[PDB]
Parts: C-alpha cells; structure tokens; sequence
C-alpha cells in the first residue's frame, strides 16, 4: 500500500 | 546523530530537510521514542508548550524556546515519502555549563593480571565540560597510536559534566620493555596539557 | 490503555534467525498497521516495514527488502518480525510501533527487544585493581575496577555492597577485537580514608553466573 496509514489503503 | 549544546532558557532551532505532513519524537536513552509533533506543527499530548514544529518549502524545525534540563534528549523527524517511512539522523541536546577542568588520574597494571600476558594501562579524565578532550600515550616519550580505547559517560545529572576512560593495552612483554608510562590531557579548561605518569614497577 | 508488549532479548549467532513478537492490547487489532523500527546501538530510528493484520498484506522498506518476514496473528493480536540469515550488523533494539488515534504519527511504541548477533561464546569476566596512586595528596583519590574480556552484556558493579554511590562512574563497556567487552568502573574518595576504609566492588554477570568481590587497596 502506498500510503502512511491503514485507513488509506 | 548531531550534537547541539544549549545553555538553559535559551533557544534552539532543529531543522529537518525533506521533500504532506513532518512528525517529530524525543528519545532518551534506555526508553522508547515519544511522540512529540505531528501535522508539522502540532504538538503532542503531554508535550510542553515551549516546544513549537514548523515547516516552509523543504525545511522543517522543531524550536525548544527557553530550554529546560529536562530536554535535554535526541530528536528525530519522520516523514511519509513514495512507499516508506524516513526518519531522519537524530540531534542530541545537551546542556551547556560553564567550563570544567577534567581531574587526571594514571593507573598501574595490576600484578594479578600480568600473571596472565596482557597489561592494561588505564587513564582517568574526571568530571570535565565540554565533551571534547584529547588523551595522548607516551611509553618513554613515544608518542603511542593504535592501542587504545576508550569510553565516555553521559553527562552527570547535577553538575552536567562528562568522565573518560582510556585503556592502553599492552602485552606483557612489551609493557616490561619500558619505563615511563604517561597520558598527556589537553582540555579547553587546562591551560597547558596535563601529565600524569609512573615509572614501571615503582 | 492501548499497550505494545514484545518478547526478551536474544542473543544469536551469525546464520541464525530470530523471530520477534509484539502482542497488542487495548484497541481493535485489525483497525491499524503495526509497524517495525530498527535502531542500531547508538545510532538512528530506522523505519523496516509494516503489517496489515486484517489482510496480511506486508510493506518493506527498500532497505529491508530482504531477510525480513513482517507477519500478524489475528487471532492472538500478535504482530511478529522475522530476521534471517543474522549478520552482526543486525545488532540492534527493535521496536513495534502503532500510529495516534488521530493523526499518522506514531504514538505507541512497544519496548523494545535488544538482539545481539555475534561468533562470541558466553564467557565471564576477569576483575582487577585501579589501586589509588601513592601520590594521593588534592584531598581527592581515584579507585576503581577493571572488568575485562566478558560476554554477553551485561555486567553490575557496586561499591561497599551499595553503600558507597557517591562520586561513582561506571563506565559503558567497550567491544574488543577479540569480541569480549571491557568495562571500568571507578570512584572518587578522601586521600584520608585510604588507610582506614575498605573499598570493594560487587561484580555480577548473570549470563555465566559469575560473582567477584574484588578489594582494592594502596598497592604496597
């Protein structure tokens, strides 16, 4: 995932 | 790790370079990292309101406004760039004092130890400020590279200085071909280098 | 009450693997990554990678994109990272980490599990005399003691079985070439008390069950 948190991905 | 030293109630700036959103932690040692800033400038739970993040373009600072002892730790940055977490190379404050002559001591082999082939030769620098001291062994007046080790303490949590250690090791045979035995300190706070000797066996 | 508890240290030898685990508490699992950070003795906070423990997807950072295993038990809420192939350069402090309620930062912090990889063998130490000098007075003498070739980390050393605390520096413990640790611990004391005053310090290395006391006095 290319994002800094979980709830992005 | 940077070294920054910091006279109590003065001001530091701690600038991060990157290229959204900087996160900064304080660590001591012997603990986990604390949260400290988050969203570039807003601070922590629990954090003192003399501490203030900012950024602008790629330069991003963390500011501790009228320094306390405790803050007195390292810091890091932390960001989010492509597919990773960067945290940056830490900066470690101390505290800055007055400066402090280091108190010179020289120590002997023992001759329990010299029963088995090795002679550690060891020299003391003794509560001392600023950090940065140079220790030099002489063996009858041959200045000595190579052999050496040594270790430092954190700085003392009341009178903020440091101590050193210097271990010249030897074998035995070496250490019963000479006379003299001397670490030679130069300090900041001594004027002239500091000598401490023996002579062998004395 | 959210709470990152991780398993003991380890010590290794280079080849080995070793597989650390971070058990979660206080918070629903599988509502957020659990993340590794290596820091290295000494040195920086280093980001690894981290674990999705709803899907049990896993990222690596670049640097770490090889001989790490980032894994998660749902059923336990454990979190684990496996090492392998172990090198000494792994010697390191190793970190979970969970990111703020409300922001990305990473607010909770496991405490760390220390793994030592090194060829060297258990192994206590010797303990010698720093004997005060005979030139002592000024009014101020140093003592100490030498504590020489042990391993692994770490050793205690008191004076006067505790009594004595005053004026003590021990000092960290250097890594030989040989890849036993040294380390002195000295105190400062009246030039007075030297021909009256018993000075002792209590070495103890628990790893090879070794306990010294060691007097030191005016050599004569």
């Amino acid at each position: 995932c290319p994002f800094p948190a979980l709830e992005l991905c | 790790p940077d070294f920054q030293s910091v006279t109590p109630k003065e001001k530091v700036t701690i600038t991060c370079s990157a290229n959204g959103y900087m996160y900064w932690y304080q660590q001591k040692p012997d603990q986990s990292p604390k949260l400290w800033v988050h969203g570039t400038s807003n601070l922590a739970s629990g954090v003192p309101s003399r501490f203030s993040g900012s950024g602008s373009g790629t330069d991003f600072t963390l500011t501790i406004n009228s320094l306390e002892a405790e803050d007195a730790a390292t810091y890091y940055c932390h960001h989010w760039s492509n597919t990773q977490w960067t945290f940056g190379g830490g900066t470690k404050v101390e505290i800055k004092r007055t400066v402090a002559a280091p108190s010179v001591f020289i120590f002997p082999p023992s001759d329990e130890q010299l029963k088995s082939g090795t002679a550690s030769v060891v020299c003391l620098l003794n509560n001392f400020y600023p950090r940065e001291a140079k220790v030099q062994w002489k063996v009858d007046n041959a200045l000595q590279s190579g052999n050496s080790q040594e270790s430092v303490t954190e700085q003392d949590s009341k009178d903020s200085t440091y101590s050193l250690s210097s271990t010249l090791t030897l074998s035995k045979a070496d250490y019963e071909k000479h006379k003299v035995y001397a670490c030679e300190v130069t300090h900041q706070g001594l004027s002239s280098p500091v000598t401490k000797s023996f002579n062998r066996g004395e | 009450q959210v709470q990152l508890v991780q398993s003991g240290a380890e010590v290794k030898k280079p080849g080995s693997s070793v597989k650390v685990s971070c058990k979660a508490s206080g918070y629903t699992f599988t509502n957020y990554f659990m993340n590794w950070v290596r820091q290295a003795p000494g040195q920086g906070l280093e980001w690894m990678g981290r674990v999705d423990p709803e899907q049990g997807r896993a990222d690596y950072a670049e640097k770490f994109k090889k001989r790490v295993t980032i894994t998660a038990d749902k059923s336990t809420s454990t979190a684990y990272m496996e090492l392998s192939s172990l090198r000494s350069e792994d010697t390191a402090v190793y970190y979970c980490a969970r990111r703020a309620m409300d922001n990305y930062g990473f607010a909770y912090w496991g405490q760390g599990t220390l793994v030592t990889v090194s060829s060297a063998s258990t192994k206590g130490p010797s303990v010698f005399p720093l004997a005060p000098s005979s030139k002592s007075a000024g009014g101020t003498a140093a003592l100490g003691c030498l504590v020489k070739d042990y391993f692994p980390e770490p050793v205690t050393v008191s004076w006067n079985s505790g009594a004595l605390t005053s004026g003590v520096h021990t000092f960290p413990a250097v890594l030989q070439s040989s890849g036993l640790y040294s380390l002195s611990s000295v105190v400062t004391v009246p030039s007075s008390s030297l021909g009256t005053q018993t000075y002792i310090c209590n070495v103890n290395h628990k790893p090879s069950n070794t306990k010294v006391d060691k007097k030191v006095e005016p050599k004569a």
